[PDB]
RNA sequence: AGCGAGA
């Protein structure tokens, strides 16, 4: 930039002297188009002709390059900036570690809390004063270990791992030392971050002011942040392996070994146990699979409502009272978890039910126990995952035994296809999507004799069907056959691939898959790309939506319907209800066939609220919303409605326009598509 | 410097009399620096007269050296003996010979 | 009913395939009807590739 | 047979096909590339089998277009012959040491002619020193390894392209003839219908005003043209008479500003296009041209300029084209079917290797040479110049140096393992110089084209922003003369499928028809089936017609590169994981011990012995002695060679270049014999990992999502571990004040952290050494400093030297230690060629020996990657029933979803030949063992075999083999027929309920050790024109708290976290030396102040004479 | 979206968000002033942002113990 | 400034 500078201030002197002297016109005019040209070049270089260029042929970084674009001034050591006080490393699972815990290594939290630690051993006198300290510190003298326990005890640390698409990208863990160089991760928080553990670097910040630290402490604690703040579902909840592991645990297994029998006339039931303590210590002994069916006197986990409402019926005090529960001991073994208020689930645990545990229970129990069951769940869940005997063999991969009479009745319509082109009858585009339908209907086919094909017990349907990870198309295309393979400019290449992966396919098969996942690579790239750009205007556009009273009294609102009326009479919940209606407040008091009121006027509309309007049989509902807030500046409390994440109503102060943004850009990139648009371009062009 | 008082930010165009006011001098030099010595020039683009002394507290030529010559200008160079961070705050300015339009509102 | 020539018609429905420009609804329906297009479509896109965000 | 070579390693193979070629010399790509630009011998003779019409080298052809020369007036001329080269000034080794380039002096004998007179003037000019290529195909360039990667780019030519036009929904069309160096006509077609130039990209034209232009009628265009109602109607249309109307109008629009004349229009478009001045379509490009509209398919190519000849016929082209037409016979030319081109299409993508590049830059270096003798010619007196003081070299040598440093395509070697460096070689990049940038690079570039196949590989490529602009040349690829890529294809005729071979490019199979390799032949040479599948031109895989196939796939694995063809059980994996292994063989750390893999590939040699990481013996002999650091061998005659081994060099990447021998004092040995291996290789064959007993059971939680778990026998027994060499340079420069010296002289220096130091300041050799240790004592002169009154009491209160010299020593970087393998002391003193400016350079090798721990990264050869989550000890850990704990646990969980079953048929084959097998054959052949070739119905235990990529073992022989498992030691058999085992639990002690799937995986170390990752940052260096502290981990990493971070933060309503990291953390200039001292002295931290980076934006807009003034209130 | 964000009467804002110089331009012709209420500016000049716990009725909460601990005491 | 690479 200083050569802009001199070359400005050369030509000003050559004016100056010019004038002196006396000049023609032509010279003087020149040099003062000279002069313009180098300010211009040195406010903006570029703007008008060819850029500047200076050694190496390169643009000269103008004045005001300076400012605009990613590596402008703004978007690069404004906003965002370098900060002292953080570490990076490789992560590792640790499941030994609370919700509310993340390992560090000792050499990054030494240095980190160098100064700190300096202080306490001056403090204990092991050093005389600060210089012996840095140096006893730099050294890494053997008794500068313990003063470092006692230093990083309750002293709260930020942990972000790049990008951070949503809120919950960067939450605050109390870190406890671990030996090896290796940040050890909460597994239950790896959903949150998407940090999966093959070589992410997770960033580590360390607050220092008073403020900072409650902040972290308190807003950010991982243990607080159960639930997302987009759609509200669990999720510390547990997932691939912890869901396994409870799915072995607490389904039933019908002929298993000390089964219930409730056979007389020779002996009794012997099925029954007199506790569930005397159920484990028979599972100890090889007599009763954890999987059995049976009836065991439960005198400390709550019954169900109907057996409460009918032994006891109005105030059943289950921790001393007992009952007969006829599930199995895996079962029992897991309500053990739960807490001690939570009823007798008594059902098999799909990752489905599994989320609708701990959504019920964040709603019902204070958020420190939703932290703690869920820990228990996720040992459990690893334990029984252990002991669960999912494993991939050859073997245990089994193709159907009717895919080749599939084959050969499809490749008949397939020829005949072909005959019939080669007759002329129809051309190459109909050909081709003949092709497509008779193809995917063999597909179709071949899917679903896999699917009848296996049993139940299977390492791989246990894995796919009970909702731990994969699906059903992923199993298909291991065993049976692929199918339809893309085109490289996206239809559907009409060969089609006819071999499973378990079978091996064969060269040309492979050539033609190889143009699909490539596209696919691809695709993500520039999708992420536009996503970002995507939240980055819905972020400034909302970057003043924040919380300012509690409620307006405005009398407009919206109209949601709920459940539509059946032609034949009946309430069906609309399906698009759980993000439509639900976290709400209702701006009308709800009437019933011109009669009372079911829920009046400002009422967060939670999930017993929507079943008694179903019951009742009201539709068409007026909720209070954002769009008909009477407040000038940011928003209401009330008409904004219920906070997904806190579980609770909206504070005064929180920024909801940011989440907003962030919770609709959070879903890009698994936001694919399959003119009129239909992907992320189209949700761009709505906006 | 600055405090909390930022109430109200204020952004216009910045007329010549603006221009000449906020400067602390005028370079007419295309001089960095001396080739041998390693100094700034006189009325170069890295002055010390005008935008302060490179190290703290001493003038060019070094008659005044020390904190309790705070505020002062040495005579014989004109640098005003000062802390040295200012150079980040000092600005110059360059007498047109004859006007030039600027190029964002052109 | 399939729209069909000679059809009484609404002062909504969507005559064609395809989207119709926010600003037509909008100038046609006031800025409630253009509100509640607006959410129902974004909330479509999402909803198609089973992502759940609150209205 | 493998053969091979003569010493082999009896590695059975289950391939059911033959090949009927041996793979090719990997390396060629890069030595035979070189060696035609050099004009070697050999490049000759090789020529010559194939073409010696015109063997012509590299230089010689810039030479001879470049020469004759002559002035404005012709009155003298300059031409340059004969190319010839010294020998190189140093060996490789010497060369590599001591920085300097391994280049070769250059001759060229130079005439200088003078035609008033007449005279000749000859004399050899030295136009400078060549880099060469050592034989491992790489060049040396600053000491370091250079290799000049093959560039990907659009062959010249005309292109025809159609689209339609929403406007009207129509078919229009268009051309493009590119030139190298050119000038882009385009006779584009609009809606409207009118055929038009676009010359040189302005504004338009008719046809017909060019054609005029040339000298054509109205009359002699309808009689060419007028077949088409478009050349009518743009007839019609033009209403603009006259030849000199025509060149009027075209030399106003194409240099308008000048006075029109109707002299020096002409000459305008002539030189524009019909000199070979600035229209070179060189020889790639006219041939194209020829071929496409067949004008000249007879006569040999030279002279690439164009003729109005060429346009016409592309005029008359395009008209067909639009038109409809299938086919046209240009008068005296053959016809050719008119249709629109691809782009991608490689029959167009054309590979610039790096004799292409080096001659390129040559050519540009000689422009300008000429363009300054041309210039002194004016200057220059007659009869006192001569050639020698004529030729000014500086511009080429000054042009070969700056592109072998700092041009694209010349990148750093890549030495982690030797398949990585053989990798690198053999890349083709399609981005550089003249080439596509990632950012304006679309997405239908980065795709697999149908003509990919066997030319280049669909699998290996970069996962980052970057895949599709790179890839990896398949095994059997070979370039064209012309930089287009040919494959192998067997030539069947009446269905006889015979031996002949035959390299096909893109264009000439897309013509005929190729079958597929492992399509059964009746052992005649005929097919035994009907139904031979088959491709065809436009890239669909079609049902077939059987016989009459004119080619086929010369073997499978044709469509694979060097590294993903190691890949055992390749077929069963989705592309992204193969993919992902391809990539991640290429970042596997050479280990101390190296292991073969039971499980692997015919591939496992030849890369190996290709890499050229191995000493191969030339010529036959008997080992003479044999030592550590070499081997002399003596020959069948008299004479006896020594090869010196390479004892612990430093590799460009860090990793070790160990060699060491593997033959006896004693043995015969014949040329192309392994006689030492290197640092992945075992007995010849890469060995990248090593082979460990592998269960697959989600264990507790530690091998969660893909995390592994290790037994702590690969800690103790030392499986796991990689040698790591860096080097930390100094030097004692020059400085006004005086200058540095490195010795002992320090200033306040402890008796014990001088103790290390030798007297001449260099730490003793071979001495462990730990993170900020003096490696070498460096003072530099303090010159003149102001000291303070405090500092000057305080020396009295200690009566010590107040010394001067400031102390800057060379000391260990944060988080490094290990031993001082070696110290080199470069120096002036001892008249080395030091910089201009240093007196002394030292360089120390400080060497770590690096063991696996928690956050290395592993991972097998299907993409199953991961790091560790823990180390158990040996007794907690899953043993069989046999007392064997297993040594990794992955998790079944990634296995299916990540679709890559392979390693689980690798794993179960891999316990096979652990165990070993014996098929029992008492009454026959099991039916499944029918087609298992012999000497594989029996295995001893650890025998190694070969599964090639798509011709390798099926599940069902997998299934029959792991049936016999012959018993371990004593009666019983570990591992069932399913290939589960039961597993008993280290913790509890009881046997795990159900079996486990237990086997053998071939595993390895990816350079991505945590140790080089970890890192920390309190305080440190600040950036310069802002603070906002350093980022990176090699001066102290500051991380960013970038933008998306500060939105998590606000979305928490979490602010005043927020305010601390913007300012106090990163730029408060003045608040962060308060902070450090609320600290330590445990006071309340302060209040923030203002960033310093607001200001200096405030600064900024005030000097684009923007008053920005902030108001109190 | 974008044209709602870049009508805000922030120029600092707006100027972080795109197109510099045509925001700067126009904000200095008009000599507008910004007001700095909105969140991205108070980051960019670093004070507290008006959101969470600093807004004005969380910002300056007065905390004391009581007078029951003052007898304690 | 340029190369290559991880997530
Ligand atoms: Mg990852
Ligand atoms: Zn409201
Ligand atoms: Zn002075």
């Amino acid at each position: 930039l200083n050569d802009l500078y001199r070359r400005v201030i050369n030509r000003n002197n050559r004016l100056k002297r010019l004038i002196d002297l006396g000049a023609p016109e032509i010279i003087v005019n020149n040099e003062k188009r000279m002069l313009q040209e180098s300010v211009d070049a040195l406010f903006d270089n570029g703007r008008r002709g060819r850029p500047v260029t200076g050694p190496g042929n390169r643009p000269l970084k103008s004045l005001s390059d300076l400012l605009k674009g990613k590596q402008g001034r703004f978007r690069q050591n404004l906003l965002g900036k370098r900060v002292d006080y953080s570490g990076r490393s490789v992560i590792v699972v640790g499941p030994q570690l609370k919700l509310h815990q993340c390992g560090l290594p000792k050499l990054m939290a030494l240095e980190l809390f160098k100064p700190f630690v300096m202080k306490r051993l001056v403090d204990l006198n092991h050093a005389q004063n600060i210089k012996s300290a840095k140096r006893m510190v730099e050294r890494q003298r053997p008794q500068v270990w313990d003063v470092l326990e006692e230093v990083i005890a309750e002293h709260p640390v930020l942990l972000n791992r790049a990008p951070t698409l949503h809120r919950l990208g960067i939450q605050a863990f109390e870190p406890m030392l671990v030996e090896g160089k290796a940040i050890q991760l909460h597994p239950l928080v790896c959903e949150a971050f998407n940090a999966d553990f093959d070589g992410d670097q997770m960033a580590v910040h360390l607050p220092l002011s008073a403020e900072a630290q409650a902040e972290a402490r308190i807003l950010m604690l991982s243990s607080n942040n159960i639930l997302s703040p987009a759609s509200g579902r669990p999720l510390a909840m547990p997932r691939l392996d912890m869901v396994t592991g409870l799915y072995y645990l607490t389904t039933e297994v019908p002929g298993d070994t000390g089964e219930y029998q409730p056979a007389s006339g020779d002996h009794p039931e012997t099925g029954v146990y007199s506790s569930p303590a005397e159920a484990i210590m028979a599972a100890d002994r090889g007599v009763l699979s954890v999987r059995a069916k049976i009836k065991v006197r439960l005198t400390q986990l709550r019954p169900p409502v109907e057996i409460e409402a009918e032994l006891f019926g109005h105030s059943g005090w289950q921790p001393g009272d007992a009952w007969m529960a006829e599930t199995t001991l895996g079962r029992v073994m897991f309500n053990e978890l739960l807490p001690l208020g939570y009823p007798f689930v008594n059902k098999q645990m799909h990752k489905k039910v599994q989320a609708a545990i701990i959504n019920d229970l964040a709603e019902r129990y204070p958020m420190i126990v939703v932290a703690q069951t869920v820990d228990k769940l996720k040992d459990a869940g690893f334990y029984w995952a252990t002991r669960s005997g999912v494993t991939v063999s050859m073997a245990d991969v089994l193709v159907p035994p009717r895919k080749k009479e599939i084959l050969d009745h499809y490749e008949e319509r397939a020829d005949k296809v072909e005959k019939q082109f080669q007759r002329g009858a129809l051309n190459h585009d109909e050909r081709n999507e003949a092709l497509v339908e008779i193809w995917k209907e063999a597909t179709d086919e071949v899917g679903q004799a896999l699917r009848e094909h296996y049993p139940d017990d299977n390492p791989i349907i246990t894995i796919v069907d009970s909702g731990a990870t994969g699906n059903f198309t992923q199993t298909r295309t291991l065993a049976g056959m692929k199918g339809l393979v893309t085109n490289p400019k996206g239809e559907f290449i009409p060969r089609p691939v006819k071999s499973s992966f378990r079978e091996g396919l064969t060269v040309l098969e492979y050539f033609i898959n190889t143009h699909g996942a490539r596209k696919g690579l691809a695709d993500t790239a520039l999708r992420t790309a536009d996503s970002g750009y995507l939240t980055r205007r819905l972020v400034d556009v909302s970057q003043d939506v924040i919380v300012r009273e509690h409620d307006c009294q405005t009398e407009r609102g919206i109209v949601v319907e709920l459940a539509e009326r059946a032609p034949d009479g009946t309430l069906i919940r609309d399906p698009y209800i759980e993000t439509s209606a639900y976290a709400r407040t209702l701006g009308t008091d709800a009437v019933d066939e011109a009669g009372n009121v079911i829920v009046e006027r400002g009422q967060d509309l939670g999930d017993p609220e929507i079943d008694a309007l179903l019951a009742a049989g009201i539709t068409q509902v007026k909720v209070r919303s954002v769009l008909t807030c009477a407040t000038s500046t940011g928003v209401c409390a009330t008409c904004y409605g219920r906070s997904m994440a806190t579980g609770k109503l909206v504070d005064i102060g929180e920024a909801v326009g940011i989440v907003a943004a962030q919770s609709i850009g959070e879903p890009g990139t698994q936001l694919t598509m399959r003119d009129i648009t239909g992907g992320l371009p189209r949700v761009q062009e709505l906006f | 410097l600055d405090v909390n008082f930022f109430d109200e930010l204020r952004i216009g165009l910045a007329t010549a009399e603006d221009i000449r006011q906020w400067s602390y001098g005028e370079v007419k030099k295309p001089e960095t620096i001396n080739y041998r010595t390693l100094k700034p020039e006189k009325d170069g683009l890295f002055c010390e007269k005008i935008f302060g002394p490179t190290r703290d507290w001493e003038c060019y030529c070094g008659k005044y050296k020390r904190v309790r010559f705070k505020g002062i200008i040495c005579e014989r160079c004109g640098v005003e003996v000062t802390r040295a961070k200012v150079r980040r705050e000092r600005m110059g300015h360059i007498e047109l010979a004859a006007p030039v339009t600027h190029i964002w509102y052109f | 009913r399939v729209l069909s020539d000679g059809d009484h018609v609404e002062v909504g429905q969507q005559l064609m395939e395809g989207s119709a420009d926010p600003h037509e609804v909008l100038r046609v329906q006031g800025p409630r009807e253009v509100q509640i297009h607006l959410v129902r479509e974004v909330q479509e896109v999402y909803r198609a590739q089973g992502v759940s965000i609150h209205d | 047979s493998n053969n091979s070579v003569p010493g082999a390693p009896n590695r059975v193979s289950f391939a059911k096909l033959r090949e009927p070629l041996e793979v090719p010399g990997l390396l060629d790509v890069q030595t035979d590339s070189f060696e035609w630009l050099i004009g070697s011998p050999r490049w000759r003779e090789s020529a010559a089998e194939r073409g010696d019409v015109n063997p012509v080298g590299g230089l010689e052809e810039v030479l001879y277009e470049l020469s004759p020369i002559e002035d404005f007036s012709g009155s003298m001329s300059l031409s340059f012959s004969d190319p010839r080269f010294d020998d190189v000034k140093a060996p490789v080794d010497e060369c590599k040491d001591k920085d300097m380039t391994y280049a070769a002096p250059l001759f060229v004998t130079a005439e200088f002619i003078n035609n008033n007179t007449g005279e000749i003037k000859s004399q050899t000019v030295f136009m400078g020193d060549f880099p060469m290529m050592t034989e491992k195909g790489t060049f040396i360039i600053n000491g370091t390894e250079r290799v000049v990667v093959s560039q990907l780019v659009r062959s010249p030519g005309v292109y025809f392209d159609e689209t339609i036009d929403k406007s009207t929904d129509k078919t229009l069309h268009s051309v493009k003839v590119i030139p190298s160096r050119g000038a882009w006509l385009e006779f584009d077609v609009d809606k409207r219908d009118t055929v038009g130039v676009r010359i040189d990209r302005k504004r338009r034209q008719p046809v017909t005003v060019l054609l005029k232009a040339l000298g054509w009628t109205s009359e002699q265009i309808v009689e060419r043209f007028g077949f088409s109602e478009i050349m009518r109607s743009t007839l019609e249309k033009d209403n603009t008479v006259g030849t000199d109307e025509a060149l009027l109008d075209i030399y106003r629009k194409l240099r308008p500003g000048e006075p029109p004349t109707k002299e020096s229009a002409q000459t305008l478009l002539e030189n524009l296009f019909f000199k070979e001045k600035r229209y070179d379509l060189a020889r790639v490009g006219r041939y194209k041209v020829n071929k496409k509209l067949g004008l000249h398919v007879g006569e040999p190519i030279t002279s690439s300029t164009l003729t109005e000849e060429d346009v016409v016929a592309t005029i008359e082209y395009l008209v067909r084209l639009h038109e409809g037409q299938t086919t046209m016979t240009v008068p005296g030319g053959v016809e050719v079917p008119v249709e629109t081109d691809d782009i991608d299409h490689f029959g167009n993508r054309r590979l610039r290797t790096v004799g292409e590049l080096i001659q390129n830059q040559i050519r540009v270096g000689m422009s300008r040479m000429e363009r300054v003798v041309r210039e002194r010619m004016t200057t220059q007196d007659v009869e006192a110049i001569t050639p020698q003081t004529l030729i000014n070299i500086r511009p080429v040598v000054a042009a070969i140096k700056e592109f072998f440093g700092t041009s694209q395509l010349s990148q750093f070697m890549d030495q982690n393992n030797p398949l990585s460096g053989l990798t690198h070689k053999r890349r083709l990049s399609a981005l550089g110089p003249g080439g596509l940038s990632r950012e304006r690079a679309g997405l239908e570039v980065r795709d697999v084209h149908p003509s990919h196949y066997g030319r280049m590989c669909p699998i290996e490529t970069p996962e980052g922003p970057n895949i599709g602009l790179i890839g990896s040349l398949s095994v059997y690829a070979r370039v064209n003369p012309f930089g287009f890529i040919e494959t192998p294809y067997r030539k069947v005729v009446d269905g006889v499928v015979s031996d002949e071979i035959v390299y096909l490019t893109a264009d000439e199979e897309d013509r005929h028809v190729v079958a597929q390799a492992n399509s059964p032949i009746d052992a005649d040479g005929r097919f035994v089936e009907p139904r031979v599948l088959v491709r065809r031109k436009a890239g669909e895989v079609e049902y077939v017609p059987s016989s009459e196939v004119d080619y086929m796939d010369v073997s499978p694995r044709q469509m694979v590169s060097v590294a993903t063809a190691m890949i055992p059980f390749l077929e069963h994996d989705d592309a992204n994981r193969a993919l992902m292994g391809a990539n991640m063989q290429r970042q596997a750390v050479p280990l101390v011990r190296s292991e073969a893999p039971l499980v692997g590939t015919g591939m496992e040699l030849r890369a190996a012995i290709d890499a050229g990481d191995v000493v191969v013996a030339e010529e036959s002999g008997v080992i003479e002695e044999v030592s550590a650091d070499y081997i002399t061998v003596m020959h069948d005659n008299g004479t006896r060679r020594t090869y010196r081994m390479r004892k612990f060099a430093r590799s460009n990447h860090g990793t070790c270049a160990n060699q060491c021998p593997i033959v006896d004092a004693g043995d015969r040995v014949e040329a192309g014999q392994v006689i030492a291996d290197g640092p992945c290789t075992d007995d010849g064959e890469m060995a990248l990992g090593k082979n460990l007993l592998v269960a697959i059971m989600p264990w507790e939680g530690h091998n969660y999502e893909d995390a592994i778990i290790l037994s702590n026998r690969l800690v103790e027994e030392d499986v796991l571990t990689s040698i790591h060499i860096e080097e930390h340079e100094i030097d004692a420069r020059d400085t006004k004040l005086g200058a540095e010296e490195i010795t002992r002289d320090i200033p306040n220096i402890s008796d014990e952290v001088l103790a290390d130091l030798d007297e001449r300041g260099i730490v003793r050799i071979g001495a462990e050494v730990r993170d900020g240790d003096i490696l070498v004592g460096k003072v530099t002169p303090k010159g003149e400093t102001e000291l303070t009154p405090e500092e000057r009491l305080l020396r009295a209160i200690f009566g010590e030297k107040a010394r001067e010299v400031r102390d800057t020593s060379l000391k260990v970087p944060h988080g490094e230690s290990g031993k001082v393998i070696g110290i080199r002391v470069f120096s002036r003193e001892d008249e080395d060629e030091l910089p201009a400016g240093v007196n002394e350079l030292v360089r120390v090798y400080v060497a770590q020996k690096r063991k696996i721990s928690d956050g290395d990264k592993l991972a097998g050869r299907h993409g199953n990657k991961g790091v560790i989550g823990k180390i158990l000890p040996v007794e907690d850990m899953p043993f069989l029933a046999d007392g064997t704990p297993v040594d990794i646990i992955l998790n079944t969980h990634g296995v299916p979803r990540r679709m890559n079953i392979g390693q689980i048929l690798e794993t179960h084959l891999g316990w096979c030949a652990h165990s070993g097998w014996k098929v029992d054959a008492a009454k026959g052949v099991p039916d499944w063992a029918a087609r298992l070739p012999d000497e594989l119905l029996e295995a001893q235990p650890n025998a190694i075999v070969s599964t090639p990529v798509f011709d390798g073992a099926q599940e069902a022989e997998l299934q029959g083999l792991l049936s016999c498992t012959l018993p371990n030691r004593d009666g019983d058999v570990l591992v069932d027929a399913d290939g589960k085992a039961m597993l008993f639990d280290g913790r509890s002690g009881e046997p795990f309920p159900y079996p486990v799937t237990v086997g053998y995986m071939y595993i390895m170390k990816l350079h991505h050790l945590v140790d080089d990752k970890i890192h920390a940052r309190s305080t440190g260096p600040y950036s310069m024109i802002t603070q906002q502290p350093l980022g990176g981990k090699a001066q102290f990493g500051g991380q960013r708290f970038g933008e998306m971070e500060c939105w998590a933060m606000q979305a928490y309503g979490a602010a005043y976290t927020l305010q601390e990291l913007l300012t106090i953390k990163s730029d408060d200039t003045v608040g962060r030396v308060k902070v450090y001292e609320a600290i330590v002295k445990g006071e309340n931290i302060p209040e923030p102040g203002i960033p310093e980076s607001f200001k200096v934006l405030l600064k900024e807009l005030q000097s684009l004479c923007l008053n920005v003034e902030v108001l109190s209130s | 979206i974008t044209k709602a964000s870049l009508a805000t009467d922030s120029w600092l804002s707006a100027a972080s968000f795109q197109e510099t110089t045509r925001v700067l331009t126009d904000a200095a012709i008009n000599c507008r002033s910004d007001k700095l209420n909105g969140l991205k500016e108070n980051v960019i000049i670093g004070k507290l942002i008006p959101a969470g716990t600093g807004i004005n009725r969380y910002r300056n909460i007065a905390v004391q113990p009581t007078e029951e601990a003052r007898a304690a005491a």
